[PDB]
């Protein structure tokens, strides 16, 4: 549908964007804790969906998407606000 | 390369955007899977040209991703594959269409 947290936990978050079987080569997650030990994952393009894990209860958490494209570009899929 | 449809002019302050759902031009010679694409604020005043996914100038542009003077339209059953069967147009053989929306679609102030 579009870019936005399904299911949410106090460890963990299911996170899920509109499929494309075209043009990405992986999507790169990325997510730390607001302001201020960045982290960042990555899926293959066929997914359309990731799970970003072993967060800290209660706090805040900055997430974004990340594309990169068979002409070999990199694009961040929208932006989201994410606060507990 | 040309936009197959005219450009909205920005007479104003806030720049160009669309609720979910609106935006897309209208062309009735098009199927629903088809009903997809960007406007960009291309190259004064800005003004904002339609292009369909995957033609233009930015046609390797997914959807979604988020550069500027770009944004995304989308109507409700359209599909995220390339518009290879549509394409864009070419001034000299055909001319633009004068770019209309559905009625009940919002434009932001110093739109028309």
């Amino acid at each position: 549908r579009d870019l936005e947290v399904v299911v949410a936990t106090p460890t963990s978050l299911l996170i899920s964007w509109p499929a494309n079987y075209y043009n990405i080569r992986y999507y790169r997650i990325t997510y730390g804790e607001t302001g201020g030990p960045v982290q960042e994952f990555t899926v293959p393009g066929s997914k359309s969906t990731a799970t970003i894990s072993g967060l800290k209860p209660g706090v805040d958490y900055t997430i974004a998407l990340y594309a990169v494209t068979t002409r070999w570009r990199l694009y961040q899929m929208w932006q989201p606000i994410s606060i507990n | 390369t040309a936009s197959w449809f005219t450009a909205l002019t920005q007479h104003g302050k806030e720049d160009l955007k669309f609720p979910r759902g609106q935006g897309v031009p209208i062309n009735t010679n098009s199927s629903p899977d088809d009903q997809i694409g960007y406007y960009r604020r291309a190259t004064l005043s800005p003004r904002w040209y339609f292009y369909y996914l995957g033609t233009g100038p930015e046609a390797g542009l997914p959807y979604g991703a988020n550069k500027d003077g770009i944004i995304w339209v989308a109507t409700e059953g359209a599909l995220n594959t390339p518009k290879d069967h549509i394409g864009t147009r070419n001034p000299a053989n055909n001319a633009a269409i004068v770019l209309q929306l559905p009625q009940g679609t919002t434009l932001p102030k110093g739109f028309y």
